[PDB]
């Protein structure tokens, strides 16, 4: 039986995590995504100044 | 709530990455499988009574 | 020439060739430190 | 066997150093070649010239 809830408790607990770590990759894939946004739109106005 | 408390927790300490979550899935997997888990239960009010 | 003298240092590539690896840094890093997880988990369970 | 395991992990893990290696040879040699095309382009500018 102990061994049977500790199965249980850390089936929950990787569960949990799998669910989380999307949190930080979309974290992530925004900043690839914002950073370079703001980057390049500086760019395309400097080309358009000139 | 809880997941995002849970990411809070881990960015503080930098734990909110592919790497340490997976490896806790690992160790998990690990310490599970390994660890071979009502008979019990059933049996066990038997025996009492 | 340094970089081949640093993978000749240990094995050949002949031999590195023979086995699938991610041309990646990062990836190989990863898997490194994965074996290492597996080094220090048998190094506790079979003490 | 476990320990059997882990040592062949460890031999592929001395092979992922040198294949981190290799591709590094790769990508100085893929530098030296655009280099090398950049040579001849500048020296293909002064037969021009």
């Amino acid at each position: 039986v102990e061994s049977l809830r500790d199965f249980q408790n850390k089936k929950g607990e990787i569960e949990l995590h799998s669910q989380l770590l999307p949190y930080v990759k979309v974290k992530d894939h925004k900043e690839k995504l914002n950073i370079y946004k703001e980057e390049y739109e500086r760019a395309k106005a400097n080309l358009r100044a000139i | 709530e809880k997941l995002n408390k849970v990411a809070e927790k881990y960015e503080e300490e930098g734990n909110f990455n592919l790497s340490f979550v997976q490896d806790v899935l690992d160790k998990l997997e690990s310490e599970i499988a390994m660890v071979n888990h009502e008979s019990a239960v059933t049996i066990l009010d038997q025996v009492t009574a | 020439q340094r970089q081949i003298q640093n993978a000749c240092a240990f094995c050949s590539k002949e031999r590195i060739e023979n086995v699938d690896l991610p041309d990646t840094q990062e990836e190989i890093k990863r898997e490194l430190d994965k074996v290492s997880r597996m080094i220090q988990k048998a190094e506790k369970s079979l003490g | 066997r476990e320990l059997n395991q882990t040592s062949d992990l460890n031999e592929r893990k001395m092979l992922l150093q040198a294949k981190s290696l290799w591709i590094d040879v790769a990508h100085n040699t893929d530098a030296c070649k655009n280099l090398e095309n950049e040579i001849s382009g500048i020296q293909q500018k002064v037969d021009e010239v």
